[PDB]
């Protein structure tokens, strides 16, 4: 199980790290470049960043919606494969000792 | 009974809370977004940037703070669940088959177990039958599974 | 030879016989996101991904150590060039 709290701050530190990047980028870029440009980068980042935000927004409101469906259904599946490995467990076994036959 | 009502309550109000205030986060970068676009250029738009990226940056620091209290009632996400998420969509299709995946495997479970109870409870009936002298372990046999 | 009285096996907890979705009551769910209603037919359009639960949102989804005042400073001159 991952917390969400840290997924958070993961997500904010990952946010600061990439605007640091930015600006220091636009800081050591030489001036001949048009501030059209630099405006539409910005523009993109903060996109990118909102929806990243909006996407910690969903989980944010599946885990409101929320994990009885999520326990029913990792408890089934775990009886589905437990089931299957008994099933090659036999055949293995039976593999193994026709050579005892 | 009352105490699960309550941190049910809490941990909804909690959660309402930070789904409003991402909301507003949200909004806000939009707003952002739209003034950087259609940016003027003179002083009192150049103000109005510098408070809203005030605004943006304390509004996250806020959001990262209270998101990260040990004792807030926010403390799974599959992997196959983001990948499944990036497909513009509203998510139903995954859990319907996922789903129809589980009761399948429920129904062989049950179907199985049926076959397997009848499968032994004909084969004591028939050990008792041409074997009475074993009839006794069996039904013991019996206690000892069932 | 193996008969032994004092062994004996518990049945397995939860039983897979019963309904296992009701026995913790966990029907509440499984009913918001049924495959169909009590009468069969379909409840709602089913899809894949997150993108509609951003829809009623403003926006067009159509395809889907650090100074901040120092930064908001530079950010101020270079738009005011």
């Amino acid at each position: 199980q991952v917390s969400l709290a840290l997924v958070i701050r993961n997500l904010t530190v990952f946010t600061m790290k990439e605007l640091a990047q930015y600006m220091k980028t636009n800081v050591h870029t030489q001036a001949n470049e048009p501030n059209s440009a630099k405006k539409i980068r910005f523009l993109q980042l903060i996109i990118f960043l909102r929806t990243q935000f909006l996407k910690l927004y969903v989980l944010v409101k599946w885990t409101r919606t929320i994990h009885v469906l999520i326990d029913l259904l990792n408890w089934f599946r775990t009886t589905n494969m437990n089931v299957n490995n008994c099933i090659w467990a036999l055949k293995s076994s039976l593999n193994s000792m026709t050579n005892a036959k | 009974m009352n105490g699960n009502s309550t941190n049910n309550e809490q941990l909804q109000q909690e959660l309402a809370t930070t789904q409003d205030q991402v909301a507003s986060i949200i909004e806000s970068f939009v707003e952002l977004g739209v003034s950087i676009y259609d940016f003027p250029g003179t002083p009192e738009a150049t103000k109005g940037m510098i408070t809203n990226l005030q605004r943006n940056v304390d509004r996250l620091y806020k959001l990262n703070v209270r998101s990260n209290d040990p004792q807030s009632s926010l403390s799974d996400i599959p992997l196959e669940v983001v990948q499944y998420i990036e497909d513009g969509r509203n998510p139903d299709i995954y859990t319907r088959e996922f789903v129809e995946a589980i009761r399948r495997s429920n129904q062989y479970q049950r179907g199985k177990m049926h076959g397997l109870k009848q499968l032994r409870d004909s084969l004591a009936d028939k050990i008792v039958d041409e074997f009475p002298e074993l009839k006794e372990p069996v039904e013991d046999i019996i206690k000892r599974t069932s | 030879y193996y008969v032994d009285p004092e062994t004996t096996y518990t049945y397995q907890q939860p039983n897979p016989l019963q309904d296992l979705i009701s026995v913790y009551g966990l029907d509440d769910i499984s009913r918001q996101v049924a495959r169909t209603n009590l009468d069969g037919t379909k409840a709602v359009k089913l899809r894949k991904s997150y993108k509609n639960q951003i829809a009623d949102l403003s926006g067009k989804f159509s395809t889907i150590n650090f100074d901040w005042d120092l930064c908001s400073s530079v950010l101020s001159q270079f738009e005011r060039s």
